């Protein structure tokens, strides 16, 4: 019965954003302006009110500012607004919003916060003390004179968590986010990740203070492709470019740097010390009591009958994730879709738990061991 | 490309493309996808398609 | 007749539009060139501004002519790049359990 | 139904009914505040500027509420960029001093310098916190206006 | 029906308030100059091959179009317009103005430093030989050549590093950086890893083009694995592009008229695969190295990294440094920030050699030997 006011109110948002002479000193600059303002490309910047710009296809003029709007807005490497009577250089372009930016710098706090947890509560803790506390309230660090840590490594079993704190920290924030998986760091071409290191942390250092994750690291030194150019002896010197960019000069920033890995032994011990990397972080599957709470939490906007004993499904197995938990929810649920229900029973817990701690955890066949 | 009656798009052998219009003189059905076309110097508009050559 | 000479009126650029801004102003980046800021007419539409269209752009002074349609078919072109096997049901009978 | 009549009456050509008229928002509605976000920046009767810049306030003030003192940190007028930090630290009761530290990049007038060492005080429905702010709302004059300046009492 | 209906009607209310506001809506600071600057010119750069004999008669390629034989116009020095001097040419006229200084590189002049961290050699504790032959080499010749050049002797131009991952590399480096007083240029070992072939020689090209012009600077190059670290051969065409830029680096760096007034410091954490090209001297005389903290430097970095930091009076150092011997000041660095985590923590404000021992017993039990997990005996 809701559809109602959704479909009203988002017709309402949507004409309410499409709703976007007396100044005279503003036309005549808008007349000091050309036309055909032209577009073009910085160089260098002399004093003398004119600097060096590029056209397009290379041609290139001393040619001077309009001076209402700032030449401290210039940097070489900057896109900007040009004359065609006598190319002088106009004004301020907005900037390429590249898509790195619209594909990296994610605007938006994901899912559900820090109530969506399982076997927390001291990482939790550890986290918001190495970042949140650096970022939201830094004023211990004045009553001590402290650094704050640097870097926070994520580590145990797959489908422990490392995406959903990932999401978490995203989701608390108030500084630009960065996510990179691990695996895109190899290109075909010759000197391809260097490149990337370098593109990818100026655009982290240039807009904010900001947070920089990256997941499955470990894909970079136990894996070969033959989709690969010169190989092990390009593989290094991107992990090489990877070392000084982390552990470099010149006040890095506050730029929080957060790794997360599925294996720990296979990585560079020069990249696990501290100055790199001062918070290593343990995910272990932490309890057999905090199963009940991921249950909870993945149960709690669906109907269901009481019908079941978490204790049931405390007794099945002996590794626990909510990798296992949330499967065991959208089997019961495609179990319930089977059987045209809802308040899902005790059968679909039945069949979806064998059905689930078969697909997949067995290992191998018999046998072996057994 | 053809716009309408009376505009047309066409590419230049000087590399350049052209917002252009097209004269009655052509036959309409003379521009399938693709003729050799013949143009002006100075407006550079459509006078003429070629029969099968280049 | 007489009033040919309209067709004796000087040609025109064909351009892509990024995006509009401010003040009635919007871009074009032409044929081969790069990017310039170009006034707008008045028997236009700011609100048919759309991004990466072609428009009619004049040359002289480079003011908005009009609106070019038919303008990209980037993801048919990926499409004609494959070539798949296109499909319905009445093909893939002996199994109807997938 | 007085809500679309303060959109009617909000466009008063007398001015001031304007201010408190529009200033009653954050009275009204204090508690479904996901709304309180208006346009009343992308206005142009700059009190009613200053009317949005009160109707954030005091609370605990999220990251929305400072992102608008971005804008409205940033403005000329010195009864408006002297409004800017009095409910700027008072809705913050570096981080904190950060926007402080701005200010003094945005001047380096007196006012401004005063406003400045007021968003400082700041920086270190109960009626009791409701009259006090609505008694401050007449700044634009004397400091003998400002000796009554300090009986907003609504603090421990 | 209780929160649809408060989302439902509460965002209605919010959509019929915006519906009547988008109903109810309906310089001198240098423009005479700029007119002024209508009458300046537009003063096209260009490069310039060669002049000719007893006359100018300039020939030149702008950089696009051709090549032409031009004059100058009578405003110039008549003798400063050299060969490959970018000058600015008129348009109409084709006549020069003024030479202005070069094409530098597009992304090469964006490694000079422009700032000074503020780390400071009394942050380095603990290698004071270092310190002392660092001084020797980089900061005695280049402010007070007093006794070198007044006896007749020569200051060495090169400096190599290596040394335990973690101990003041870095450090040393930017530690110069407070007291440089030269112009400070860095240089990553893998900015040589291009895409395009013999570009790196490009790069230390204008990498000693910067360093020339202005005199007594630093360069600094770091992690030197990547610039090569050998001459291998085999039959597959490996390690190519590196081995030229690793040459020409070599060649530019020193030999026939050498380098001048540049000391540059390299450092590396595996010198072991450096090839002899490197390592022979003159190139780089002394190969000062870096050891462990091996005794009271230990505790003189627990005082640089406790001085900063209001803490118990009543505690030791030398205890938690008998308790590290093996450990780096990056590890002494971890465990301060974390004592001083833990005491935030607690909602005190001093510290305990207690949150000393919760920071050691916490970092090297858990993060030096949980990694990698034990579960077998084996061994005791
Ligand atoms: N003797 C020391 N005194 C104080 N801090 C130290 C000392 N040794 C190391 N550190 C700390 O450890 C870091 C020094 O940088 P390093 O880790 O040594 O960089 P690095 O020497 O280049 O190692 P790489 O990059 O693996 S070759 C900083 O966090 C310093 O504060």
């Amino acid at each position: 019965l809701e559809r109602i006011k959704d479909y009203l109110l988002m017709e309402e948002e949507f004409i309410r954003n499409q709703e976007q002479k007396q100044e005279e000193e503003r036309s005549k600059v808008d007349d000091l302006r050309g036309t055909p303002m032209s577009v073009g490309t910085l160089e260098e910047i002399i004093d003398d009110n004119h600097a060096i710009v590029s056209t397009s296809v290379g041609s290139e003029h001393y040619v001077s500012i309009l001076s209402f709007v700032d030449k401290d807005l210039l940097e070489p490497g900057c896109s900007v607004l040009l004359n065609h009577k006598v190319h002088a250089v106009i004004g301020v372009l907005m900037d390429d919003t590249d898509p790195l930016v619209t594909v990296m710098k994610v605007e938006k706090a994901p899912q559900e916060t820090y109530a969506d947890i399982g076997g927390l509560d001291n990482q939790i803790q550890e986290i918001k003390e190495s970042v949140e506390l650096p970022l939201t309230h830094p004023e211990y660090y004045e009553e001590m004179g402290i650094k704050p840590p640097k870097g926070v490594i994520l580590y145990g079993p797959p489908g422990t968590g490392k995406t959903l704190l990932a999401k978490a920290v995203a989701n608390q924030t108030s500084a630009t986010f960065l996510r990179v998986v691990g695996s895109e760091l190899i290109q075909k071409y010759l000197g391809d990740g260097p490149k990337l290191v370098r593109e990818l942390f100026r655009v982290a250092e240039e807009h904010a203070p900001s947070i920089v994750f990256i997941d499955e690291i470990d894909a970079i030194g136990t894996k070969r492709y033959d989709s690969n150019s010169g190989g092990e002896r390009e593989i290094q010197r991107t992990m090489l470019e990877l070392l000084n960019q982390l552990d470099g000069f010149d006040s890095r920033g506050d730029v929080k740097v957060i790794m997360a890995t599925n294996r720990i032994e296979t990585l560079d011990p020069a990249l696990i010390r501290p100055g790199r990397i001062d918070r290593k972080i343990e995910f272990p599957l932490p309890d057999e009591k905090t199963k009940k709470r991921i249950f909870q939490i993945h149960t709690s906007r669906m109907t269901l009958a009481d019908d079941v004993t978490l204790d049931d499904l405390i007794m099945a197995k002996d590794d626990l994730s909510g990798a296992d938990i949330k499967a065991i929810c959208t089997e019961a649920g495609l179990m319930a879709l089977r059987e045209r229900r809802m308040k899902v029973t005790n059968e679909d817990f039945k069949k979806s738990k064998e059905n689930v701690l078969y697909k997949k955890q067995e290992g191998t066949p018999e046998g072996l061991y057994l | 490309e053809a716009v309408d009656q009376n505009t047309a798009i066409v590419g230049s052998t000087t590399g350049s493309n052209y917002y252009v219009r097209i004269l009655s003189t052509i036959d309409r059905e003379l521009l399938k996808p693709n003729a050799s076309v013949a143009l002006h110097k100075h407006s550079n508009a459509l006078v003429d398609v070629l029969p099968p050559e280049a | 007749r007489e009033e040919l000479q309209l067709l004796q009126e000087q040609g025109s650029y064909v351009g892509e539009v990024v995006r509009a801004m401010d003040k009635k102003k919007v871009l074009v980046k032409v044929h081969p060139e790069g990017k310039f800021v170009v006034d707008v007419d008045k028997n236009i539409d700011i609100n048919d501004v759309t991004p990466n269209c072609r428009v009619a752009l004049r040359n002289d002074s480079y003011t908005l002519h009009k609106i070019l349609p038919n303008k990209v078919d980037p993801l048919v072109s990926l499409m004609m790049v494959e070539k798949v096997p296109d499909s319905t049901y009445e093909m893939i009978g002996g199994l109807d359990k997938q | 139904l007085k809500v679309q009549q303060l959109l009617h009456i909000c466009s008063e050509h007398f001015d001031s009914k304007e201010k408190e008229e529009d200033k009653d928002k954050k009275e009204k509605k204090d508690k479904d505040k996901k709304e309180a976000p208006a346009d009343m920046g992308a206005h142009q009767g700059v009190a009613v500027l200053g009317i949005a810049l009160i109707a954030m306030g005091e609370e605990i003030g999220a990251e929305m509420a400072l992102r608008t003192f971005g804008h409205l940190l940033r403005y000329g007028e010195p009864t408006l960029r002297r409004a800017v930090p009095l409910a700027l630290a008072l809705i913050s009761v570096s981080h904190d001093a950060d926007p402080e530290v701005s200010y003094n990049s945005i001047f380096a007038a007196r006012l401004a310098a005063m406003l400045r060492q007021l968003a400082q005080y700041h920086a270190k429905k109960g009626t009791l916190t409701l009259c006090p702010y609505h008694s401050d709302r007449q700044l634009m004059s004397q400091v003998a206006v400002a000796g009554l300046l300090t009986v907003l009492v609504s603090f421990l | 029906q209780v929160e649809d209906d408060i989302q439902q009607l509460l965002k209605k209310i919010n959509e019929l308030t915006g519906i009547k506001e988008s109903d109810t809506g309906l310089l001198a600071a240098d423009k005479q100059t700029l007119q002024s600057e209508q009458p300046l010119q537009v003063a096209r750069c260009t490069k310039i091959i060669n002049a000719d004999s007893e006359d100018p008669k300039y020939i030149i390629n702008v950089k696009q179009f051709a090549k032409f034989v031009v004059d100058l116009s009578d405003q110039v020095a008549p003798t400063d317009i050299e060969e490959g001097m970018r000058v600015g040419v008129d348009r109409n006229k084709y006549q020069i103005h003024i030479p202005l200084p070069p094409k530098i590189d597009p992304t090469v002049t964006m490694m000079q430093v422009e700032e000074k961290p503020d780390v400071t050699y009394s942050d380095v504790g603990g290698c004071k030989e270092q310190i002392e032959k660092l001084r020797e080499v980089v900061e005695t010749p280049l402010l007070h050549p007093e006794r070198f050049v007044n006896l007749g002797i020569e200051p060495p131009k090169g400096v190599l590093l290596f040394g335990p991952p973690g101990t003041g590399k870095t450090l040393c480096a930017r530690a110069v950086a407070n007291r440089t007083d030269a112009c400070f240029i860095r240089v990553i070992g893998s900015e040589l890893v291009q895409k395009y072939v013999g570009e790196g020689a490009r790069m230390v090209r204008e990498l000693f083009e910067m360093a020339r012009t202005k005199k007594a600077c630093l360069i600094f190059f770091d992690e030197i694995d990547a610039i090569g670290g050998a001459r291998f051969d085999d039959g597959a065409g490996g390690d190519n592009e590196v081995q030229r830029t690793m040459l020409e680096l070599i060649n530019q760096l020193d030999g026939f008229d050498p380098r001048g007034n540049i000391k540059v410091l390299m450092a590396t954490n595996r010198p072991d695969t450096l090839d002899p090209a490197l390592m022979r001297p003159g190139r780089l005389d002394r190969k000062i190295e870096f050891s462990l903290p091996d005794l009271e430097g230990r505790t003189h970095i627990f005082k640089i990294h406790a001085r900063s930091m209001s803490v118990e009076r009543d505690i030791r150092f030398e205890l938690l440094a008998r308790l590290c011997p093996n450990s780096t000041g990056a590890e002494i660095r971890s465990v301060c920030t974390e004592a001083g985590m833990f005491a935030i923590r607690a909602r005190r404000k001093i510290a305990t050699e207690k949150d000393f021992l919760e920071a050691v017993n916490k970092v090297i039990k858990s993060y030096a030997k949980f990694s990698a997990t034990p579960r077998y005996m084996t061994y005791n």
